[PDB]
RNA sequence: CGCACGGAGGCGAAGAACCACAGAUUUCCGAAUGAGAAUCUCUAACAAUUGCUUCGCGCAAUGAGGAACCCCGAGAACUGAAACAUCUCAGUAUCGGGAGGAACAGAAAACGCAACGUGAUGUCGUUAGUAACCGCGAGUGAACGCGAUACAGCCCAAAC
RNA sequence: ACUCGUACGGUCACUGAAUCCUGCCCAGUGCAGGUAUCUGAACACCUCGUACAAGAGGACGAAGGACCUGUCAACGGCGGG
RNA sequence: GCUUUACUGCAGGCUGUCGCUGAGGACUCUCACUCCGGGAGGAGGACACCGAUAGCCGGGCA
């Protein structure tokens, strides 16, 4: 039979319809008065969180992060530039808002490591994402056969190096064949052409 | 070219800033809950460096010593009242609803409880005209009919220090001293006396503007100089 | 000028560094103070 | 709050939790939202309980509309920890289900009838 | 009894010097962390941000460095085009953030010598200056496959 | 920033104490207001096209422009016959 | 370096449209949102702000 989780999933397929439409209209009023990074005891989307790797265990932290909507907040050139490089308005950043949210969360929690993240909506001027972070030093996580991989030294600052899920997708590593000639194994090895 | 003087202003550097550390008080109306039972005695009459007009030191019933925007005629010993049931005497502050029509008023609020925005300079006054349950029409010193909320507070009388504009500065030094107390860069060099690099009107073998002086509203900072969006120019016609 | 305790220790060291290479080092090495600093001709730190 | 369409009186809630306490010691109960949902879907649920202080509301949001199309009666409890203590847990419970009562079958039937009268 | 062959004197068969490994000591400033400060000072200190929590800094974490290498972001211009704007120089220089002894990648919603075929990923040789791009100008420029190197495949979420 | 400021303010410009004065021109350019009608992009909408899409056309029409008016102590002009 | 009705563009301003954004070719409301108020509460209000796009102006700048 269907899990209770499947109903949280089905509700979030259309966040502008049903009971969720009313819920988000209410919640966002409280969220807009909240900070940049807010630690929350329980995830707003349980199904998505558990699907991404969350466990109701010690050393597993969740945090909601708000990042602004739109393109790059770029300064106009202060010296000689050819027409192609004279733009300000139409320039967008190469990292998506989700990735920015994950980094801001990881900074607030210097000891923890980013496991994953998901969208929890947006209004007219900002986007909210909930980031699942893990304590690599807590023995509750060091003994977990499903999460102890994140404890390894090479997993230190994994978000800042693009090793996160949203990182790998934004780096164009999804496809294993056609189109990923300049993305795999890294953007930098391929001369930054990805 | 180089950024014009008006662009250097916005950066808010020392030269363009007001000597705030030398200013006395931010003359706002007192905060009452209701009941009106707030009155005070005028202790001293001081000079206000910010507006070149006098200001009155008042000591209230609840032990609060605050400087108030002095209307004409207010002296030491006089009792001023602030509130709804306040007496309709010069120097008292009450909402526009309680003040009778045809009475000269000053230090008028824009939104109720803001402390006063309009009619504050030397010798000016706002004129309360029409009453309603929704709107209080006040005629501001510029001649504009401002429709306001009757709950907006105001002080009865004209502002003190009237006729300041009547006497000439005579010499540059007198202007210098006044300007040192304000947030303004002085003296003023004409754009027409500058180089092309420094101003839109700069350059040339003789002094004259390079294009017409009437600039569009849509003009960007660096170009918006001369006669800003003028509906007309000149005296005649 | 007014010197601090640390500045005084540093000036003290610079004065000590200004002493000559002892007579015996010449005999031991069988035959030059490259850090000779004058108060007027040279300049110290700070 | 968004899933709550009726207020349950303090006295009715007392009756409901007392009935749940004797349902674990005699009959059978399901503890936790996932187990409550499968109880409604399989049809084995006699009476389902739902907490009102669930944050996020998503976890429990579906119980009212689901129980309506499966004919399963539901009642709201104000607190999460009270429902968990009643089910016999040290922790709280967002939802509980009485899968076939026991020596409370008469009381549960009255609670189901008292709720329908309260819309 | 250093560089360093002096004078005086001393140490060494109680086995010194010297070398290897291990340990002791290891001022002050320094990430610099009680607070301030041009290496000093003032009256108990994980400052700051975090996780756990006996909710007490009790237990932990972060910070900074390193020759370059590596990964994630920001991103010129001279120059070439015999001018120059797209293009080119070039995702180069330079900047911000971060890991390791190597990084990154990685067990197909792949390939598409179309097959009765291949079978995670890097990398090397080749495919090839080929396909593709381009004021279709100047220039730009892969991949599948193949020969090699080395080889290794697995864990969740959900159902119950 | 102006601003502990509020039109007797302060911003943006021109001229340059006082005294006597400061003529005529709004065609061009600038600014501003108006505007029946004309022109005026994209989204949505309608027609055609396409099992969809590209695309073609239509309807509506903002600011702006056309057009009209105001303005020279606004740029400036004040001749030939 | 500087100028402009040189070429080409880039900021900026104005304006339409989409999102935020809700209830009953002009209108009412309040619940988001904005501002004022210490607070109670008041003003405004699906506009404005902001994000996106389109047209116009655009030597302010390259
Ligand atoms: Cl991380
Ligand atoms: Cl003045
Ligand atoms: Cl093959
Ligand atoms: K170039
Ligand atoms: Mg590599
Ligand atoms: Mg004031
Ligand atoms: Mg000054
Ligand atoms: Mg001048
Ligand atoms: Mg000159
Ligand atoms: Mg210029
Ligand atoms: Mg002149
Ligand atoms: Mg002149
Ligand atoms: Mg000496
Ligand atoms: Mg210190
Ligand atoms: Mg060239
Ligand atoms: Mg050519
Ligand atoms: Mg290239
Ligand atoms: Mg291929
Ligand atoms: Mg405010
Ligand atoms: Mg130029
Ligand atoms: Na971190
Ligand atoms: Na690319
Ligand atoms: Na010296
Ligand atoms: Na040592
Ligand atoms: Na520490
Ligand atoms: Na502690
Ligand atoms: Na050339
Ligand atoms: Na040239
Ligand atoms: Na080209
Ligand atoms: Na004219
Ligand atoms: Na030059
Ligand atoms: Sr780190
Ligand atoms: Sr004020
Ligand atoms: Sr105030
Ligand atoms: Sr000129
Ligand atoms: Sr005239
Ligand atoms: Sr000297
Ligand atoms: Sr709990
Ligand atoms: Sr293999
Ligand atoms: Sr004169
Ligand atoms: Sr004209």
């Amino acid at each position: 039979a269907r899990s209770a989780y499947s109903y949280i999933r089905d509700a979030w397929k259309n966040p502008g319809d049903g009971q969720l439409a009313e819920l988000q209209w209410q919640r966002q009023q409280e969220w807009r008065n909240e900070g940049a990074v807010e630690r929350i005891e329980r995830p707003t989307r349980l199904d998505k969180a558990r699907s991404q790797g969350y466990k109701a265990k010690q050393g597993v932290i969740v945090a909601r992060v708000s990042v602004r909507k739109g393109s790059a907040r770029k300064r106009r050139h202060k010296a000689g530039r050819r027409s192609k490089r004279q733009g300000v308005t139409r320039i967008t950043r190469r990292k998506d808002i989700q990735r920015v949210a994950e980094e801001r969360a990881s900074r607030t929690f210097p000891n923890l490591r980013v496991l994953n993240s998901y969208s929890v909506g947006q209004d007219g001027r900002q986007k909210w994402h909930e980031v699942i972070l893990i304590d690599p030093n807590h023995p509750a996580i060091q003994n977990d056969d499903d999460l102890s991989w994140i404890c390894a030294d090479d997993q230190a600052d994994r978000v800042f190096r693009g090793l996160t899920g949203a990182g790998r997708r934004n780096r164009g590593l999804s496809g294993k064949g056609k189109g990923s000639e300049k993305t795999r194994p890294s953007l930098r090895s391929n001369g930054g052409k990805g | 070219g180089r950024r014009i003087q008006g662009q250097r202003r916005g950066r808010g550097t020392s030269t363009f800033r007001a000597p705030s550390h030398r200013y006395k008080a931010d003359l706002e109306h007192r905060k009452v809950e209701d009941g009106d039972v707030i009155a005070g005695t005028v202790v001293d009459i001081e000079h206000d460096p910010a507006r070149s007009a006098p200001v009155a030191a008042v000591e209230f019933e609840d032990g609060d010593r605050r400087l108030i925007l002095a209307p004409e005629g207010v002296g030491v010993g006089d009792e001023l009242q602030v509130g709804v049931s306040a007496e309709i005497a010069p120097g008292n502050t009450l909402p526009l609803a309680e003040i009778p029509e045809g009475v000269p008023v000053c230090n008028v609020e824009s939104s109720p409880g803001d402390g006063g925005k309009f009619a504050r300079a030397s010798g000016v006054n706002a004129q309360l005209l029409t009453h309603d349950r929704n709107v209080a029409v006040v005629k501001l010193p510029s001649g504009e009919m401002k429709r306001l909320d009757p709950q907006c507070r105001a002080t009865i009388g004209v502002v003190a220090g009237g006729g300041r504009t009547d006497k000439p500065f005579v010499k540059a030094g007198n202007k210098h001293h006044k300007m040192k107390a304000r947030g303004t860069k002085w003296p003023n060099v004409r754009g027409v006396a500058m180089n092309a690099v420094d101003h839109p009107f700069g350059g040339g073998g003789r002094q004259h503007p390079g294009k017409p002086k009437s600039i569009s509203r849509n003009a960007p900072p660096g170009r918006k100089v001369g006669d800003i969006a003028s509906k007309r120019t000149g005296r005649g016609g | 000028g007014k010197k601090s305790k640390a500045t005084k220790k540093r000036l003290a060291k610079l004065d000590n560094q200004n002493s000559r290479v002892p007579a015996w080092v010449m005999l031991k090495t069988d035959r030059r103070n490259h850090k000779r600093r004058h108060w007027r001709r040279n300049d110290t730190d700070e | 709050p968004v899933y709550v369409d009726f207020d349950v009186p303090a006295d009715l809630e007392d009756d409901a939790l007392e009935a749940l306490e004797v349902a674990r010691d005699t009959g059978a109960v399901k503890k936790g939202t996932n187990e409550t949902t499968k109880s409604i879907e399989r049809g084995s649920a006699e009476l389902v309980f739902v907490a009102e202080d669930v944050q996020p509301e998503e976890i429990v949001m579906h119980i009212p509309e689901l129980a309506d199309e499966k004919g399963v009666p539901f009642i709201f409890v104000e607190q999460q920890d009270d429902l968990g203590h009643a089910a016999g847990l040290e922790v709280g419970s967002a939802a509980a289900a009485v899968t076939d009562a026991g020596e409370a079958d008469a009381d549960v039937e009255d609670i189901a009838d008292k709720v329908e009268e309260l819309r």
